[PDB]
């Protein structure tokens, strides 16, 4: 693919989330969809192998029937109001299907499957840009039509997404897959608290994103894919293994880290809401996530695994290229729980 | 699955153990039912009749189990008079776990599903009784 | 120390859970990766968000 | 010791008046907000929870093809 | 999640085509353009919850 | 074998290069300045300095105000033939009760 | 040399001047609390001639 | 959405005209100093990562960092001010227009009040 | 609270700043320092606490457990300093930075005026606790030991923190003060139940309680002697803190939820003891001492009366004295023969004198022995105990006397008899821990001199 193809596909697909979230009509709105799954299927199919193929395939399939279901609930609203502006929904069933859709493009359980595999598929790169971007556009439609959502399907489908996720992330060892049960597990927690506060949403996904950014582009620097891949690094460059230990520590929702903001205000804002089984339910599950995420520390930086003889070499040769941003959000991800009162300016 | 709840709630708490028991059958044959219908989606069987009997085994347990429940704490409770009680839920729960338990023939699952199902239950009547909402509606 | 710290205490509070939480973890983790049949499976979610949610 | 590395009782005493002072009010002010925040969302008559209608600035007025709009 | 561009720059990218009550070509006029038009001006400025109510 | 694994070193012991050690450090002047530095200030400086500083800590606690306090309600009450100890710890005059 | 003593013992002024500093911000934080300042039904009274507050 | 749709609330503004009536953060504010302490922090993560030597290499970039940190910082902490002082505004405002909502109490002293005694033995 | 908070910010620079060798001699002289400036803060009250700010007070139950971590932090770092000569320089600035993070969160708890911000920090002190375990312990078994103390922890504290934020949207405050002056009772209801039960477990996972214990005896055996020694003199003592402070909010019913705890506290000091009583590893014995004292100041917690908790102050500052001393010796001894085994090292009295002196002072201060504190605390428990019931008496002379039994049959089996043949590496005590030993021992001799200073704000 050529460099000039590849920064317009970027810039078509970020178009196309532009449009979703600038767009007052539904039309637009499905428009920016279309424009989004057509200009990041290439991205997916950018290092060609037949894994990749095969995610581009399975991701095509599932956004074309969410982009399907999401007209008909559009086209059956029109039909019960006549309305294009993207406001309360006034079905109860175009707003079931449209819940639904939306559910099916970020993931939430039962929707899932297509996120490890894929994620698994495609590589490092594309399964960043993937989580992160494709996160954020159907988050914000949900966000827009949050009014209308029935709380208990949207919250049926969280808490299914955060023990998936969980129950995922404990069995498996590649890397691209537990990233993936991750995101599972943070889109539940976010759809949780969707129907009651956006904000805490978009306080979610803002430390989701930054945690998963770091993430990433530590595995990137590492050019490690697998669990025992991983357990190369700290024998080529230990502070990276370092980072990656609080990182995956401040993921897993401890004090005083940052991911422990999002759980603790979407805690806090359910309670405020005579929610309480809720809320118990959601902290307790995540005690699994935090769990693979300890396993994955364990491999990692907490022990030395045993390691090769052309490591040698490689401790002779110096890394090239700089990743953009990457202290910031390893420093972003960690260190700004004393920084909590900023949702306000969020809001 | 709300119309059935509200028909086993209808029926009062320590009356018409028959109509107690048939409800919660029903009730566990849905959830059996559904649970059939995924199982038979995600793994599925080898042939048309080994999908029946699988659906027929998980259909017969729920219901079982719930109709166990049902006759349990209705009965505890009717026997002594205390209807409001979380102890007769308790032992219809761990009624259903013991059920469980000989349908899997394992006794590990049945103690561990008696005893996790006891307290869900006794949980479940003490929200009845306390006002606790598990999808609460949205405010403030 | 035998019978009760060593057995029965981590029988019942830790090795459960954990036994439980690796069955369950076994049980969604073990997919073919079958689009037919996830993609069933998102046809009987459809049908039972339709029908059983009001 | 006293002189020289402790203060008096009056100090600590009317600093501690001063704080029950401002965490009263806070407690106070967070209830009051919770009870706000509920009228508001519940009645939809405050400047929270407006979520956007339809601009009447959008319909044209003018005489149309039909006398009967 | 709406970051109201056309509001903010004073554009019309959609809002032309969000409602049947506004400008048509030819002054066609929609089939219940006076039943629209009534529901706008009432809603107009009092929020969805009033607007509903 | 299944690695190239470095054997496991033998225990290194302080006193076989340095008869008069005090196990702080190999080098024989940082560890004698180690046990210096060490014994000096927990010791003397925080044992003894801490200690008369408790021992000498004013009584903030008004142990002996209260008890001079204690005396003198004590003679004024014996002295008109009150009660050394009231009955009640405030006034029912001003507690009003439930009809 | 002498530069290397200074080079070397540098560290040994962080915890002091950390106390220092710490002293200092507990006078801020204490000068922000006098709202009460000789205004106690127990302790207030009349000041001094040579007195603006009674404690700092 | 509680804040969103505010009436008069401009689109896409950081920081509105009625938000310079409220006090600037100052600055030494320490939020500000722990927003510079952020930079700092993450200089010396980018000297560690790129190999450099952690706290002598690259003081032009870590003291970009710690400006960077800071300027953002002191507006966003101009944006959380208004933003609780607006939250404030309403929550008074609503309280004041409605009375029979929020009306007064009459004041009982603990001599009135009846309080159940339980003791501890 | 600042001057004592800011200078251990300040180690930490100073620590990563300092030369290769001259690490431990810093670290140690500024942590002496700081435990002299702390020691300023038990100049108390006799009516109120001391409200230094909005966010941080001193109380008569703050100040002595302040005042013992940052007494225990050097004796931390000399222990340190003996195990880690190997090591490289980052590797030891980082472990002295993790005993630096854990030393500043623990005075951030205890002096923490919200029951959320003592939440944050107290939730905060696993992590250093968690990685030093997990990346210095000697053994395997560290890593399990690490996920059952983090999972035990966090099961029990997240129904806490839902609890708390509940408590602050129903009542307006969380802060200590409010929520002390402006309590209500609690009537008995399954709600009042579950949120009694929410706070109570998570402090009892942190005593531990009797059947929630298990995590202990794994981190504590497998932890290196420094993550050993904050584990069972201050990290235990959080849990009492906690339920001394949350209690406030509880009653009445404190009176009808504490009987299950106080029947496993019992009956499981009792259980702990006869365990103790047929220990193979000397790590274990202490674990489980540590464990059974624990109990005994959960008893005094839940029947929740003035002497009772002086006592339960004097029994936990001297537990984790005496622990601290304990673990030292036996980490010696393993430090010799590079085995936990009891009866693989004997004749160690004929073999190092001044040691046997000090395990002989040590396992007398681990049973009652008058007048020490020890018995203080656990003679103001048992007084208590008695007032409440008349059979508690029965099961606290059992314990103390199961108690003497493990202790002194410890003190034979290591110190006494005929030494091991074939072992000949034994060298003579250390200057540095004969120092350790007594440094871990006379500050409690002079507590026993002077009492009032840890029986807590109820004197
Ligand atoms: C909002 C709107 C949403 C949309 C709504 C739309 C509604 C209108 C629809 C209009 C009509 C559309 C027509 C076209 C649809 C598409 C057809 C298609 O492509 O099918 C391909 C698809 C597979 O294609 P293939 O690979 O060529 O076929 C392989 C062979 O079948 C060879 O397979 P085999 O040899 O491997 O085994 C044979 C067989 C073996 O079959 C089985 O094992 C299934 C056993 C089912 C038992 C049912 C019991 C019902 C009980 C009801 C309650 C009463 C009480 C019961 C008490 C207990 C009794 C025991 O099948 C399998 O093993 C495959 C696994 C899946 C089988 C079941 C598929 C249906 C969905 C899953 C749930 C089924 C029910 C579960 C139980 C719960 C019920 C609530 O075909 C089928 O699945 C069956 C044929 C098509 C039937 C369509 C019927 C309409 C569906 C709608
Ligand atoms: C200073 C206290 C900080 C407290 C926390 C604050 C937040 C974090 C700090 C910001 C980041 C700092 C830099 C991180 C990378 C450091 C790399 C390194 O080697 O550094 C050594 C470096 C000097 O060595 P070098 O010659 O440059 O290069 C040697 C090679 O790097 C030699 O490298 P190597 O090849 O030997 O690398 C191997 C090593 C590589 O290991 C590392 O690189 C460790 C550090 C990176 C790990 C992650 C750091 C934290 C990132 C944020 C996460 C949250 C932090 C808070 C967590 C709380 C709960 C735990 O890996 C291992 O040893 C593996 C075994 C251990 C793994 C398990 C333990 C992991 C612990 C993770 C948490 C650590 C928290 C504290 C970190 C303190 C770091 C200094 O020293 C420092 O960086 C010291 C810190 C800066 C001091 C500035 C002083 C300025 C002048 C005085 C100012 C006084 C106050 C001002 C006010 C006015 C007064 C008058
Ligand atoms: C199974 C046999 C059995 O029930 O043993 C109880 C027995 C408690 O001692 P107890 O002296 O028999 O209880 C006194 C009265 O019978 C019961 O006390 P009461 O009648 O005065 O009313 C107070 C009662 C109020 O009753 C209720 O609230 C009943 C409703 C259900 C509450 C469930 C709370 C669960 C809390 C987390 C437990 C994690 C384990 O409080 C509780 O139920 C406290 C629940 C928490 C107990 C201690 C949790 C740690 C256990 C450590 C070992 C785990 C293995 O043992 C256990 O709870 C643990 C071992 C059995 C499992
Ligand atoms: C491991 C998990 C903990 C193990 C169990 C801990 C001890 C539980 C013992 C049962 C509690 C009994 C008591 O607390 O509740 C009684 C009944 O308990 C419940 O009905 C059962 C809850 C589930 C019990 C599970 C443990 C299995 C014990 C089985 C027998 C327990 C009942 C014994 C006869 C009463 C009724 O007491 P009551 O005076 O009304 O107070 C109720 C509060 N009110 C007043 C507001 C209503
Ligand atoms: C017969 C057998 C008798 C054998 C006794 C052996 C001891 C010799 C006799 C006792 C010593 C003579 C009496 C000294 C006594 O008076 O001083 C004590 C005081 O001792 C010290 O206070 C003990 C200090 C304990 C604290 C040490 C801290 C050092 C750092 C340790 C940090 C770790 C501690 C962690 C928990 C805080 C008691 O206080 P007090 O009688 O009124 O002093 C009178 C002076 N007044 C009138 C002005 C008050
Ligand atoms: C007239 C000539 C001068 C004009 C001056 C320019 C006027 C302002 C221009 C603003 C830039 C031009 C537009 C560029 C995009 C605008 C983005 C921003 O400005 O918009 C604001 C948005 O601001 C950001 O949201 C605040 C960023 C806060 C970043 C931190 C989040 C808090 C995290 C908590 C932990 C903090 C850790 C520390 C962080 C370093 C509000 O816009 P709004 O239309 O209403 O958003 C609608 C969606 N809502 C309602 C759901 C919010
Ligand atoms: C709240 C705490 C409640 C405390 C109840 C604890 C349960 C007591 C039963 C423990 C003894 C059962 C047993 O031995 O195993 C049962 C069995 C065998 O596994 P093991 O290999 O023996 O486990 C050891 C793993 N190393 O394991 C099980 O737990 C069976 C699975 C449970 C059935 C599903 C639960 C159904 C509950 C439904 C609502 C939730
Ligand atoms: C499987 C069986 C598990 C049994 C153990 C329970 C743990 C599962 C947590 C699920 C919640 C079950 C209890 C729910 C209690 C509850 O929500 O109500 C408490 C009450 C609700 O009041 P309202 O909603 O306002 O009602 C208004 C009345 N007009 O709110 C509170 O007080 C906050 C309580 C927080 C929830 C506590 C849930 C856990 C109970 C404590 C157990 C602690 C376990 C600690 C684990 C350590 C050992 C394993
Ligand atoms: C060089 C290496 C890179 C690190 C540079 C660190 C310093 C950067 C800032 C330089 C000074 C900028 C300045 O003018 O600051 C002044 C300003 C407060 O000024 P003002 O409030 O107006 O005055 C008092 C009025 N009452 O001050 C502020 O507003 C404070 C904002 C900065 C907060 C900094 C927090 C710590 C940053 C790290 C310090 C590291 C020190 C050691 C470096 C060693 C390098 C080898």
């Amino acid at each position: 693919m050529n460099p000039i193809i590849y920064t317009t596909l970027i810039m078509t697909v970020m178009s196309g989330t532009m449009l979703v979230m600038i767009s007052s009509h539904w039309l637009l709105i499905w428009i920016g969809f279309e424009m989004n799954l057509l200009a990041m299927i290439p991205v997916l199919m950018k290092n060609f192998n037949p894994r990749a193929t095969e995610a581009a395939t399975k991701y095509f399939l599932t956004q074309a029937t969410a982009s399907m279901m999401l007209m008909m609930a559009i086209i059956i609203n029109l039909l019960y109001s006549g309305q294009w502006t993207i406001t309360k929904m006034f079905n109860p069933v175009a707003m079931t299907m449209m819940t639904m859709a939306l559910a099916m493009k970020l993931g939430l359980s039962p929707f899932h499957f297509w996120v490890p595999e894929v994620t698994q598929g495609i590589s490092l790169q594309a399964g960043l840009l993937l989580l992160t971007w494709q996160k954020l556009a159907p988050l914000s439609v949900l966000c827009q039509i949050s009014q209308s959502i029935n709380p208990n399907l949207m919250l049926t489908m969280a808490m299914l997404s955060i023990l998936i996720g969980g129950w995922g992330g404990l069995n498996q060892t590649q890397l691209r897959k537990i990233m993936a049960y991750s995101s599972i597990a943070h889109m539940g927690w976010m759809t949780a608290v969707l129907p009651y506060n956006t904000t805490m949403t978009i306080l979610n996904l803002l430390i989701y994103i930054t945690m998963t950014l770091a993430m990433f582009m530590l595995l990137i620097h590492s050019s490690a894919t697998t669990t025992l891949s991983l357990s190369h690094t700290w024998n080529k460059m230990p502070v990276i293994t370092s980072l990656m230990m609080v990182t995956l520590l401040s993921m897993g929702g401890l004090p005083p880290l940052s991911g422990f903001m999002p759980k603790w205000m979407i805690i806090q804002e359910m309670t405020k809401n005579e929610s309480i089984i809720m809320p118990t339910l959601m902290a307790m599950t995540a005690l699994l996530n935090l769990y693979f995420y300890m396993r994955l520390a364990y491999s990692s930086s907490l022990t030395m695994f045993p390691s090769t003889n052309n490591m040698k070499m490689k401790w002779q040769f110096e890394h090239t290229k700089q990743m953009k941003l990457l202290p910031t959000m390893i420093v972003l991800s960690t260190l700004v729980l004393p920084m909590t009162p900023a949702l306000s300016s969020l809001n | 699955a709300k119309t059935l709840l509200h028909k086993y709630s209808d029926i009062p708490e320590g009356t018409e153990c028959h109509r107690k028991a048939y409800a919660s059958t029903s009730i566990g044959g849905a959830t059996g039912l559904i649970v059939s219908a995924y199982s038979i989606a995600l793994k599925p069987p080898a042939s048309f009749l080994e999908g029946v009997a699988r659906t027929g085994r998980y259909t017969f347990t729920s219901a079982a189990i719930g109709a166990i429940f049902g006759l349990t704490s209705c009965i505890s409770a009717q026997v002594r008079e205390k209807p409001d009680d979380p102890l007769n839920y308790f032992i219809g729960g761990c009624a259903g776990g013991l059920t469980l338990g000989a349908r899997t023939r394992s006794y590990g699952i049945g103690a561990a599903a008696c005893a996790y199902m006891g307290l869900t239950a006794a949980l479940v009547k003490m929200g009845q009784l306390e006002g606790w909402q598990v999808f609460a509606e949205p405010k403030v | 120390s035998s019978l009760l710290d060593l057995i029965w205490l981590e029988t019942i509070l830790p090795k459960t859970t954990s036994f439980i939480q690796m069955k369950m973890s076994i049980m969604v983790s073990n997919q073919k990766g079958l689009i037919k049949l996830y993609f069933l499976s998102f046809l009987i979610t459809i049908m039972i968000s339709m029908t059983l949610f009001n | 010791i006293a002189r020289t590395f402790y203060d008096g009782p009056e100090k600590n005493y009317e600093k501690t008046m001063a704080i029950l002072q401002i965490e009263a009010e806070k407690a106070e002010l967070r209830l009051k907000e919770l009870e706000v925040r509920r009228l508001m969302r519940a009645r939809g008559d405050g400047p929270w929870y407006q979520y956007p209608t339809i601009d009447k600035a959008l319909i044209d007025h003018s005489p149309k093809t039909t006398p009967d709009n | 999640p709406f970051f109201d561009v056309q509001k903010r720059l004073g554009l019309d990218l959609d809002r032309w085509m969000t409602i049947q009550s506004a400008e048509q070509p030819h002054k066609i006029p929609g089939r219940c353009h006076a039943f629209e038009k009534e529901w706008i001006e009432c809603a107009h400025g009092i929020g969805g919850i009033r607007a509903e109510k | 074998i299944r690695l190239q694994e470095d054997p496991d070193p033998e225990d290194e012991n302080l006193y076989e290069k340095n008869p008069d050690s005090h196990g702080y450090d190999k080098d024989p002047i940082v560890d004698l300045w180690n046990m210096r530095v060490v014994f000096f200030f927990g010791f003397s400086i925080v044992l003894v300095l801490g200690s008369t500083f408790v021992a000498y800590l004013p009584d903030y606690r008004m142990q002996e105000w209260a008890r001079r306090e204690a005396e003198r309600l004590v003679k004024y009450r014996e002295a008109n033939g009150l009660p050394l100890m009231e009955s009640n710890c405030f006034d029912p005059n001003k507690i009003q009760l439930p009809e | 040399n002498v530069l290397q003593i200074v080079r070397d013992h540098w560290v040994h002024i962080l915890v002091p001047v950390g106390f220092v500093f710490g002293c200092y911000l507990d006078r801020r934080s204490d000068e922000k609390l006098t709202a009460f300042r000789n205004k106690s039904l127990l302790f207030k009274r009349e000041l001094r001639p040579n007195e603006e507050v009674t404690w700092k | 959405t509680m804040m969103s749709g505010r009436p008069g609330r401009v689109p896409l503004q950081f920081l509105p005209n009625e938000a310079r009536s409220l006090p600037p953060p100052k600055l030494t504010d320490p939020r500000l100093v722990y927003m510079g302490f952020l930079g700092y922090c993450s200089g010396l993560i980018d000297n560690a990562i790129r190999r450099r030597p952690v706290v002598s290499a690259g003081l032009h970039r870590q003291l970009l960092y710690v400006t960077s940190f800071v300027f953002f910082g002191y507006y966003l902490l101009k944006r959380q001010d208004y933003m609780y002082a607006l939250r404030d505004h309403d929550m008074f405002a609503y309280v004041k227009s409605h009375p029979e909502d929020f009306p007064e109490k009459d004041k009982k002293t603990y001599g009135e009040i009846l309080e159940e005694f339980h003791p501890v033995r | 609270m600042l001057k004592i908070i800011i200078p251990t910010t300040m180690l930490l620079p100073m620590t990563w700043m300092s030369k290769h060798n001259m690490i431990w001699i810093n670290a140690t002289v500024h942590s002496l320092l700081i435990s002299l400036i702390s020691l300023s803060l038990l100049n108390q009250l006799g009516e109120n606490s001391l409200n230094f700010s909005l966010t941080f007070f001193s109380d008569s139950l703050s100040a002595p457990l302040l005042v013992l971590t940052t007494w225990l932090l050097p004796l931390m770092l000399m222990a340190s300093q003996s195990h880690l000569s190997k090591e490289t320089t980052t590797r030891k600035k980082l472990y002295i930075t993790m005993l630096i993070l854990l030393q500043l969160f623990l005075i951030m708890t205890f002096t923490a005026t919200e029951l959320i911000l003592f939440y944050i920090l107290f939730e905060a002190t696993l992590v250093p606790t968690l990685i030093i375990i997990t990346r210095w312990g000697n053994q395997t078994e560290r890593l399990n030991a690490g996920l059952y103390f983090l999972f035990y922890t966090l099961a029990g504290s997240l129904p806490l923190l839902v609890a708390l934020v509940y408590i602050q949207n129903t009542t307006g405050s969380l802060n200590f003060l409010i929520i002390h002056y402006w309590s209500h009772p609690l009537s008995n209801s399954w709600s009042n139940i579950f949120m009694w039960l929410a706070c109570i477990m998570a402090f009892m996972v942190k005593m531990p309680l009797y059947g929630l214990h298990l995590w202990l005896p794994k981190a504590h055996v497998e932890a290196p002697i420094a993550g050993s020694m904050v584990l069972a003199a201050v990290l235990l003592k959080l849990g009492g803190y906690g339920m001394m402070r949350i209690t406030t909010i509880l009653n009445p019913l404190t009176n009808y939820m504490a009987y299950p705890f106080l029947m496993l506290s019992m009956w499981g000091m009792i259980m702990t003891s006869s365990i103790c009583l047929r220990q193979t590893d000397l790590k274990s014995l202490i674990a489980y001492s540590s464990v059974s004292h624990m109990a005994l100041v959960i008893v005094a917690i839940m029947i929740q009366t003035p002497w009772s908790f002086m006592g339960a102050t004097a029994l936990m500052i001297a537990h984790g004295l005496t622990s601290s001393m304990l673990f030292c010796l036996a980490n010696t001894n393993y430090e010799r023969v590079h085995s936990r085994t009891m009866i693989l090292a004997r004749g160690l009295q004929t073999l190092l004198p001044l040691m046997a002196t000090w395990w002989l002072v040590a396992s007398l201060t681990n049973l009652a022995l008058p007048p020490s504190i020890n018995l203080i605390g656990e003679l103001f428990i048992i007084t208590a105990s008695f007032s409440w019931s008349n059979i508690t008496i029965i099961l606290m002379g059992m314990n103390m006397m199961i108690t003497a039994l493990y202790s002194l049959y410890m003190l034979i089996t290591t110190q006494r008899g005929k030494y091991t043949h074939h072992i000949n590496n034994i060298k003579p005590s250390f200057t540095r821990e004969n120092a350790l030993m007594a440094l871990h021992i006379l500050p409690l001799l002079l507590l026993t001199l002077n009492p009032k200073m840890i029986l807590g704000p109820l004197y």
